[PDB]
């Protein structure tokens, strides 16, 4: 019988500063045990200073990626060129996912950005379209492996102050875009040594008031 | 949803009704009227699939409760469970059929008799001296069919239906917390508060 | 899960000497579970008899439809309809659910008033017409019928003595079925008269 | 006379009256000038107010990142076509990954107003359009009229007294053509062109509606303190 | 829901300094049978576009139908048909690949894998794959079936990465495709020696080869190889 | 287009009266006699046959009184045509009513659902309405004998004695001269004719031009009966009140 | 289906079938509304001219839409039964929603909702009537009037009047109604309502119609003998 | 007869110019827009002294940001209404945000002419639609049955309107208070109506930023009404 | 997932854990579970993140239409109808939702209804929906009075949560305590599991079970 | 999918 | 059902 789905591989990891936000991904594309390409980008700029990532079945990726930009499109010509707040992108991708409830996107979707007080955003989305605000999420293949070591590093779980006797926690505290790119460079590594479908290149894309810059860095081929 | 039980005697019809709402390992609500009032002298007692026994039981009332300002008249028994079985021999052959099974209890104040109707989900539709839906049947059948008499009064009844309770609190497997009885007669339709 | 034996019953009809015979059990149940001691499986609209087995909703829904169907033809013909008409109508009807149907075993029975001729027809569930002579069965005991009105049954009795060939034909393939008996009617029909007549069987 | 009823009846003399009658709603409506040279194309619109009290109906629409027209007659109308210039143009975009060539966006648009003219129960779009665009073929300006018949032109007017202003571009013509790689210069002649349609009234900052599309610009309208470097 | 009948396999491609280089056999399968030996798998749309197209021959054939009717719907009211708003890659790929998706979308796939190979009108290379999945990717190096498993490994040791693109002469490039050609046509069941061949320079144009043959085939050393194990003789 | 062909049927008049419910008001004022009257015991239907040839087969004809089930019947007055299409339609939602709830429709239910449909061709669908007017004689279990007329506009009302079509005003004078609420059939049956000999515009009321019905509980015991008067009974009847 | 626009535009801004619908409205029997302290009395003319008429069977001229609101209405008797019959309908299938009796307010928002609707709808003409729908809302002791016509407009009366002569007895109702203190009791409502009447309608026999909406479901027809008894008294009290 | 979408030989929509007519006959509706608010004030004019005037409902809620005064044919207000209030959740649902005062007017506007032979005829009833928005803030809109929608710094609409507007040309400037506005609507008001002016018979409303789209009690707008009297005897 | 609401002399107390799993896979622990339909509305999520989410955010644009419209406060019975009629037309598509509409009105008074995706509709004084349900029941009808103050209701309610989030593997990371009064619904803070079980171990000298 |  |  005819599967209209399939498993593209690759992951994305989403982290929100104090004034800016990045959305990273590796740009490996999988089908079984073959590549595909060794660079074939799935971050992208949709403009209002909003980026997104759909990982998981490109196809679907691709299609809701595509809809949500034309959604931007068409937010400027019906409300005089206002700018889309992340908030309201958030909740229209709600209703872009939810819309396909009993034929999903085979998906999981992250957008980052600065919400209206300028602060750094990451919104990610199941793929029926139930969101959620958060610091800090990993999502597609090897989620599993990165989402734990975030929880540690970035959100400072399980860390308690030196000779407190595990009464006082680690403060929780916004970290500067070096510290963050070294925590998406190191989870990528991480994840390219242990699981199969992460590797070959890392993209991020970093969100502040000035806009949407990139970086790219090489990953193991193997 | 479970135990309905019906009894019609000389002058009037009882229904008794289970109040346990259970779903999975968790018994929800032990304190569920699963009944609803046609017209003021029908009474219509309901049990089958979750959310289709209330949408149904709730859509047959207003359909009644219409006829009876259209026509300033009150449909009899017999009219109502004739329309009742209609729906429901509609429904079966539908895409998604009601699932739900009914006792119709009523007074009809021109025949000045008490009248009980038995419909399936099917469609199936008898008229009987005592009706119950599910596994009741399988054990007040056989003590209704000795211990019921046709000139029985209402206080005759209700101690019949008594000794049905105990037996079904005795053998029946899962616990329905009693039950919710109800007279309807040419008076009209009264809850009987302490059983 | 099979629908013609969930709520069980039979019918029988015979032709004699210048009348017809026809006649059901009583019984409704819910398989095992006997639910009614009444449940009539046998209707007329006018002279034309029609006995129907099955699933109750169904003899029901079909005895609710044949009714408002010969009513509007009397209105529109100014006549009763005749057993050979009718025969037609409900093979019509039956066929028109052809890939839905009632699941029903129904008996035409009655005498043409204009000729005076007996007749009897069966149908399938899907509306073919089984004519016959002598007799036609159905329901969860037509086996067992088969074998008691095949040996019994003798061309041109007289209504006293058709009476006892069609109740004893009845009556013994009942007590060979679970799902039938439970107190059974008769149905004797000359040309202007019908006797109505309730047997007693044992009700077990 | 007896034949303006309906768009479906011709006139003894083979006319549509009804599509005249649209016609004539253009003319009652408020000048617009389009003129291009071969790097950029521009609208430069007179806006019209209710009173003193009112704001000034807005003349022009974006239909694309490369593509927009102005707008003289009945706006609803203006607003029915932009949107299915939008659809259009974003169809391409989506389904060939392809800008829409500005002499198709003409030819939709033609289609659509020819449908309303030959229909019992329709009736004519009542708009007159200008359609500027930067395509794979460089700048270009188109004249809608809801007739159907659209044109390709150097420059033109649509509007009340618009023949001034058309008459200033057809003795321009040389001029403004070869102004190549000069957003400023080409909207000034634009500006001296719909100067020739003024009677009494003279171009204030919240009067003057202009856009602009061309090489490596987006089309961008200009209103408010951002056109008052033109007067 | 189909399933393929009469079927095409590998079909290969890369980037070069100048343009691209396509290539498919000529055989249409129907199942274990060899039973079309004459199919073109290569169908050229103007000068400037080659689309490749594996899997089933009856859904190809109706592809090429509808690649045919683009270039006419093209040319209506367009005077700059053979110019400026001639046909792109680029928009030939997109179209299909808007195609592909909304079938499978429709639970009715084309049951195809494509590979558009062509030059735009800006000089630069253009390479994309889609399948009857609607997925669609883009490399140095494309291929489709076994020609993704034993193809890619040899062309990828030649453009390996981006910066290898400038370095590749169309020589190099060609016989690196020739060379895929024989190793699909040893271990592939479903391959025929017979091939075309297809390359879209920015230079020198669109360049078709047919009825083009695997040659310097090693099976010399078949005859020392004599049982399974044990025997001698 | 079409616009210039429309009649506009269902409009009003700057008088706030609708056209074509007069015009066919107008047209059933020239159809034959219909009379209905109520008894104690039962209703008459009388109706008089528009000028009769000598060659007309009286025997097997139907023009004026029909029957809708076993305990309704209604006179006839305008289009036979038009009659028969809404008498088709009264004798299904008769049968749907029966099949619904196992119970015969009350009379007045059906005469709203008929009288509903004459509205709706009033108020939308842009058509003619149905040229016809009917006299409703029938029996239920509420409130026993009832007459009720309809007319093209929708509208129903409820009658002791009732004329339709031609010369109702004097008709209508007559029955409110002669009628009292103590009535008998048999006298309803004398003073049907009386009213009919009278306003007919024929020379002599004979049987021929004459259809007549009785709704009585003449039958055994607590049940209804509908007799359709044959040609040798209206005959015997006409006699027997002292007419011919 | 057919589609003509009936309900158009004139060059004087008027829409001539929704005027011509208050011209049926106009020739349709007198009916007046008055509500008093704790009550509400929905009067109505019945025309003398039908004699032999069956009182018993006759559709009455106040309806019931629920057991708590009823309606009269003046103008053309067969569109009256479509209102009445769709307002029966949305008062049940807002109880199966809400859990909760219509107000009147929202039973009258809701006839006028669709009485205009026909004004603007091709292919049918406006209803040829004028309402008046009153009754109590649920759990509530204060009496509600409101008048419905062929446009679609609605608003709430202290006491109103629609039909034939409707002006002579709204003349009537505006010097004889004080806002500062309605009728207190029953008795003062209906007796003030008849007066309304006796101004226009002929005799005081079975010409007169008059209903009495109470709290809580409490709605009674009053027979001809209570009614006559209104009459008697009134036309004594007046030679003076 | 003719066409209901035909064009007139000036080229006008016969329909829509009829409309108009229609709109002149009713009841005096004016807005005017502050930096501190936009007020809404309608005339009520009750047909008889029996009519519970509050029951007359021409200002109405649309969201908690947009408020909506009307004139003409007000049945035919309604099914607008019911549109832009569905228009402005519906948007609220889709983007977590207020909807813009323009892209609510433009919603209602797309309805204006989607008549012909959709409705039978154009709507007989024209809307001031009064709201504010983060990004344009206090704006004051005329919607009319062509289709077409103007911004005001003040408007009135109705059978006084002519007269209304050329007082609201001198009155108004830039500098407004929300008070000095309230006045302004009422004396205009009481300018251009019939009978005299009260708080029975007349009614105010205004949109802030901080208090939403508020209707005034008729015990709030009496005192202005005193207010408005003293203050014009005062010179 | 775990929820509960009760009714009291001081009027609705909910109380929901904050754990969303994709099978045996935490997702998140900061999920918020309760959705502030209006200052007198509450409603409460289980089952379908996405269908409860979606629906329950539709819900309050219904609830906001029916105010505009009838210039009154929708009815607790009204807002929980409108809910479990929607979920009825969509019964047998597969939409997964256990779900409580709590709330205060003039006419109810304090009102909880269980509303489920099978169409079930139940008004009640107690409910406790979710995977850990019966944990959360154990503790909270052993402990339930009536007469319960505002303090000891709050209590009881976030003491029924952390039973479950520690008994149930598919609950916990911190509850969220709602308490609904004649004035409105107030917010009682979000308490994280990982500080609350230790507390709560040591000042009430529970959960022995545990190596403390 | 998530649950909850 | 039945066959021949
Ligand atoms: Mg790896
Ligand atoms: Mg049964
Ligand atoms: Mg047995």
């Amino acid at each position: 019988q005819f599967n209209p789905y399939g498993d593209n591989g690759g992951t994305i990891l989403g982290i929100a500063g104090e004034d800016f936000a990045v959305l990273a991904g590796d740009t490996r594309n999988i089908t079984d045990y073959s590549i595909n390409s060794r660079y074939e980008p799935k971050v992208f700029d949709c403009g209002d200073n909003i980026v997104m990532s759909a990982n998981g079945f490109a196809a679907d990726g691709d299609a809701l990626v595509k809809r949500f930009k034309n959604s931007v499109k068409w937010y400027h010509f019906d409300h005089n060129d206002k700018k889309l707040s992340i908030n309201s992108a958030a909740r229209n991708i709600q209703h872009l996912l939810y819309g396909k409830r009993f034929f999903p996107y085979y998906v999981h979707t992250i957008i980052a950005g600065l919400d209206e007080d300028g602060k750094g955003a990451v919104y990610s989305f199941d793929p029926v379209g139930s969101y959620e605000r958060e610091q800090c999420r990993a999502g597609g293949a090897a989620a599993s492996l990165i989402m734990p070591f975030l929880d540690n590093q970035v959100n400072f779980k399980n860390q308690y102050e030196p000779g407190t006797n595990g009464k006082v926690k680690k403060p929780l505290k916004y970290l500067s875009v070096e510290e963050v790119i070294k925590l998406v460079r190191d989870s990528f590594t991480s994840a390219t040594e242990r699981h199969i479908q992460v590797g070959d290149g890392l993209e991020i894309l970093i969100v502040t008031k000035d806009g949407v810059r990139k970086e790219f860095y090489e990953l193991k081929r193997d | 949803m479970d135990i309905i039980l019906g009894i019609r005697v000389q002058d009037s019809v009882i229904l008794a009704s289970s109040k346990a709402v259970t779903r999975g390992i968790s018994v929800l609500k032990d304190s569920d009227d699963k009944t609803r009032q046609l017209s003021p002298h029908t009474l219509m007692s309901f049990a089958g699939e979750a959310g289709d026994t209330v949408q149904f039981a709730e859509y047959i009332q207003a359909n009644i409760q219409l006829y009876s300002i259209r026509e300033d008249y009150e449909l009899s028994p017999q009219a109502v469970s004739s329309f009742v079985r209609q729906e429901l021999a509609k429904s079966i052959r539908s895409r998604r059929p009601y699932q739900v099974n009914v006792l119709i209890g009523g007074y009809d104040k021109k025949k000045n008799k008490p009248e009980l109707y038995q419909i399936d989900y099917l469609g199936t539709k008898v008229e009987l001296p005592y009706g119950a839906h599910g596994y009741s049947g399988f054990y007040t059948f056989s003590l209704l069919d000795h211990h019921y008499r046709p000139d029985m009064t209402t206080e005759e009844g209700l101690d019949l239906l008594k000794l049905c309770v105990q037996e079904l609190e005795k053998r029946m497997p899962m616990d329905f917390k009693g039950v919710i009885v109800k007279i309807v007669d040419k008076d009209g339709i009264r809850q009987v508060d302490d059983f | 899960s099979d629908p013609s034996s969930i709520n069980g019953g039979i019918v029988v009809a015979m032709t004699g000497k210048d009348c017809v015979a026809i006649a059901c059990d009583l019984r409704l149940g819910s398989q095992s579970l006997g639910v009614s001691n009444k449940f009539e499986k046998i209707f007329h609209y006018g002279h034309v008899f029609l006995g129907i087995t099955g699933l109750a909703t169904d003899v029901t829904t079909l005895n609710e439809m044949f009714r408002y169907k010969t009513n509007l033809y009397k209105l529109k013909e100014e006549r009763a309809i005749e057993p050979e008409t009718f025969t037609q109508l409900v093979s019509s009807s039956l066929y028109e659910r052809r890939f839905g149907p009632y699941f029903v075993g129904p008996v035409v029975a009655g005498i043409n008033s204009k000729s005076g001729k007996p007749f009897i027809a069966g149908f399938d569930l899907i509306g073919c017409i089984d004519e016959a002579k002598d007799f036609i069965v159905s329901g969860t005991a037509s086996d067992q019928l088969f074998g008691m009105c095949e040996s019994l049954y003798e061309p041109n009795l007289e209504p006293e003595d058709l009476f006892e060939t069609i109740s004893q034909a009845l009556l013994n393939a009942a007590d060979r079925d679970a799902l039938s008996g439970w107190g059974a009617v008769v149905y004797i029909i000359k040309k202007d008269e019908v006797v109505k007549r309730y047997l007693k069987m044992r009700q077990d | 006379n007896n034949y303006d009823g309906d768009t479906v009846t011709f006139s003894p003399t083979g006319r549509l009256f009804q599509v005249e009658y649209a016609l004539e709603a253009i003319k009652q409506g408020s000048v617009t000038v389009g003129l291009r040279s071969n790097t950029h194309a521009v609208l430069v619109a007179l806006k019209r107010n209710a009173d003193e009290l009112s704001s000034y109906q807005k003349k022009i629409i974006k239909c694309d990142e490369h593509m927009g027209l102005s707008l003289a007659g009945l706006a609803p109308d203006a607003r029915v076509l932009s949107n299915y210039l939008r659809q259009q143009c974003n169809y391409s975009s989506l389904v060939f990954n392809r800008k829409l060539a500005v002499e198709r966006a003409g030819h939709l648009l033609c289609d659509k107003a020819q449908k309303n003219t030959q229909s019992y129960g329709g009736r004519p779009y009542g708009v007159g359009l200008l359609i500027i665009g930067y395509d794979k073929s460089g700048a270009h300006l188109l004249e809608f009229q809801p007739s159907g018949n659209v044109t390709e032109l150097y420059g033109t007017a649509i509007g009340a007294r618009s023949q001034g202003a058309k008459t200033y571009l057809e003795r321009t013509l040389d001029t403004f053509i070869k102004i190549d790689g000069n957003p400023d210069e080409l909207i000034k002649a634009g500006v001296e062109a719909i100067s020739q349609s003024l009677r009494d009234e003279s171009l204030t900052v919240d009067n003057l509606s202009i856009a602009i599309v061309g090489k490596d610009t987006p089309f961008t309208i200009y209103d408010g303190e951002a056109v008052a470097k033109y007067i | 829901t189909q399933q393929p009948i009469v079927t095409g396999t590998s079909v290969i491609s890369m980037k070069y300094d100048n343009g691209v280089i396509i290539a498919a056999d000529n055989l249409g399968s129907y199942g274990s049978l060899l039973r079309f030996n004459g199919v073109e798998r290569l169908i050229p749309v103007g000068d400037n576009t080659v689309v490749g197209i594996s899997g089933d021959i009856s859904d190809m054939q109706h592809i090429e139908r509808l690649l045919k009717d683009l270039v006419t719907e093209n040319a209506y009211d367009n005077p700059l048909a053979d110019a400026e708003e001639a046909l792109e890659p680029s928009y030939i790929f997109e179209y299909l690949a808007t195609v592909m998706y909304q079938r499978r979308s429709k639970m009715n796939p084309l049951w195809n894998a494509i590979i558009v190979a062509g030059v735009q009108s800006n000089g630069d290379q253009f390479l994309r794959y889609v399948n009857l999945l609607g997925v669609t990717y883009s490399s140095p190096t494309l291929a489709t079936g076994f020609g993704a498993h034993m193809a890619n490994p040899l062309l990828r040791k030649v453009v390996d990465r981006e910066s290898d693109i400038p370095k590749t002469t169309v020589q190099v490039a060609e016989e690196a495709i020739v060379n895929a050609m024989r190793v699909l046509y040893y271990r592939d069941a479903r391959s025929s020696r017979n091939f075309s061949l297809a390359i879209i320079d920015k230079n020198t144009g669109l360049t078709f080869k047919k009825n083009l043959q695997v040659e310097n085939m090693k099976w010399d050393f078949a005859k020392d190889i004599k049982g399974y194990g044990t025997q001698k003789i | 287009g079409s616009r210039r062909y429309d009649s506009r049927t269902t409009i009003f008049s700057p008088e706030g009266r609708l056209y074509q419910v007069e015009y066919a008001l107008e047209s059933i004022s020239h159809a034959g006699t219909a009379i209905g009257i109520m008894a104690s015991d039962g209703i008459v239907l009388a109706a008089e046959r528009k000028v009769t040839s000598t060659l007309l087969e009286q025997d097997t004809s139907t023009e004026k009184l029909y029957k809708l089930n076993d305990k309704i019947a209604v006179a006839v007055a305008g289009l036979t045509a038009d009659a028969e299409i809404l008498i088709n339609t009264a004798r299904i939602h008769a049968q749907n009513y029966l099949k619904t709830y196992n119970e015969d429709i009350p009379v007045e239910i059906l005469v709203r659902r008929l009288s509903d449909i004459k509205q709706g061709y009033t108020q939308h669908g842009g058509l003619r309405p149905f040229g016809v007017s009917f006299i409703y004689a029938g029996y239920d279990d509420r409130y026993g004998y009832q007459l009720y007329t309809s007319n093209p506009s929708g509208n129903y009302t409820g009658w002791k004695a009732i004329s339709v079509g031609a010369n109702t005003s004097a008709a209508q004078t007559l029955l409110q001269m002669d009628y009292k609420d103590d009535m008998k059939v048999d006298d309803a049956i004398e003073l049907a004719l009386k009213t009919l000999s009278k306003t007919t515009d024929s020379s002599a009321l004979t049987y021929d031009r004459l259809e007549f019905a009785t709704i009585r509980k003449g039958a055994n015991d607590g049940e209804v009966y509908q007799k359709i008067f044959k040609p040798q009974e209206i005959k015997d009847i006409l006699v027997k009140t002292g007419i011919t | 289906g057919y589609d003509r626009a009936l309900s158009i535009f004139s060059p004087d801004g008027h829409i001539f079938q929704v005027e011509y619908a208050l011209e049926a409205v106009k020739r349709g029997t007198c009916a007046v509304g008055v509500k008093g302290k704790n009550c509400v009395v929905l009067g109505c003319e019945r025309r003398s001219t039908l004699k032999l008429q069956d009182t018993r069977i006759t559709p009455s001229k106040v309806s019931k839409i629920d057991s708590h609101v009823v309606l009269s209405f003046s103008g053309l008797n067969a569109d009256s039964r479509i209102l009445i019959e769709k307002a029966r309908v949305e008062a049940q299938s807002h109880r199966l929603t809400l859990e909760d009796p219509v107000t009147v307010e929202y039973l009258t928002r809701y006839v006028a909702g669709v009485q205009q609707r026909y004004t603007q709808s091709g292919g049918v003409r406006p209803f040829g009537v004028s309402t008046l729908i009153a009754g109590f809302d649920p759990r509530d002791d204060e009496p509600k009037l409101y008048q419905t016509e062929p446009s679609g407009i609605y608003s709430s009366w202290s006491a109103q009047t629609i039909g034939r002569n409707s002006k002579t007895v709204r003349e009537f109702l505006e010097k004889n109604y004080d806002r500062k203190e309605p009728p207190a009791t029953v008795e003062e409502c209906v007796k003030l309502t008849v007066r309304s009447l006796l101004e226009v309608v002929q005799t005081g026999a079975k010409n007169i119609e008059i209903t009495v909406v109470k709290p809580d479901s409490d709605i009674v027809a009053l027979s001809s003998e209570e009614i006559n008894q209104y009459v008697t008294q009134i036309e004594q009290e007046k030679q003076e | 007869d003719r066409g209901v979408s035909t064009f007139s030989p000036e080229g006008r929509l016969f329909q829509v110019e009829y409309s108009l007519e229609a709109i002149k006959l009713g009841s005096t509706a004016i807005g005017i827009a502050t930096k501190e608010g936009v007020v809404l004030g309608v005339e009520k004019r009750a047909t008889s002294p029996l009519l519970e005037s509050d029951s007359i409902e021409k200002i109405v809620e649309i969201d908690r940001h947009i408020g909506c005064a009307m004139s003409g044919l007000t049945a035919d207000a309604r099914s607008m209404i019911e549109h832009a209030r569905t228009a402005a959740v519906t948007h609220n649902l889709y983007y977590d945000e207020d909807i813009n005062v323009e892209s609510l007017t433009q919603s209602v506007c797309d309805l204006a002419l989607r008549f012909g032979e959709l409705m039978s005829r154009p709507f007989g009833v024209a809307l001031l639609i009064a709201g504010h928005d983060a990004d344009d803030g206090y704006q004051l809109f005329h919607a009319e049955p062509s289709g077409t929608f103007y911004r005001y710094n003040a408007k009135a609409i109705g059978s006084g309107s002519e007269g209304a507007q050329a007082e609201l040309l001198n009155e108004w400037h830039s500098s407004l208070t929300l008070k000095e506005a309230e006045l302004l609507v009422l004396k205009i008001l009481k300018q251009v109506m019939e009978e005299k002016l009260d708080e029975n018979n007349a009614q105010l409303s205004c949109i802030t930023k901080q208090d939403g789209f508020k209707i005034y009690d008729n015990e709030k707008t009496a005192e202005l009404i005193k207010e408005l009297k003293e203050k014009e005897a005062a010179e | 997932t775990t929820t509960l609401a009760f009714r009291f002399q001081g009027g609705i107390i909910v109380a929901v854990d904050s754990r969303a799993t994709a099978g045996n896979w935490v997702a998140s622990q900061t999920v918020k579970k309760v959705i502030e339909i209006n200052p007198f509305l509450l409603g409460t999520m289980a089952g379908g993140a996405a269908d409860c989410q979606f629906w329950e955010t539709w819900l309050g644009s219904q609830c906001r239409l029916h105010e505009l419209r009838e210039k009154e406060r929708i009815s607790v019975a009204a807002a929980s109808k409108i809910l479990s009629n929607l979920v009825y037309q969509y019964k047998g598509a597969g939409l997964s939702m256990g779900t409580m509409i709590c709330g205060y009105t003039r006419k109810e008074g304090p009102t909880i209804y269980y509303v489920d995706s099978d169409g079930t509709r139940l008004k009640g004084d107690i409910f406790c929906v979710g995977s850990g349900q019966t944990f959360a029941y154990g503790v909270l009808d052993s402990n339930y009075k009536w007469d319960l103050s505002v303090e000891d209701a709050l209590y009881l309610g976030k003491r029924s949560i952390l039973a479950a989030a520690h008994r149930d593997a598919y609950s916990g990371g911190s509850v969220n305590l709602y308490h609904v009064t004649e004035d409105g619904w107030i917010y009682h803070g979000n308490h994280d599991v990982g500080e609350l079980f230790w507390k709560v171990k040591e000042e009430e000298g529970s959960f022995n079970n545990v190596i403390g | 999918f998530l649950w909850x």
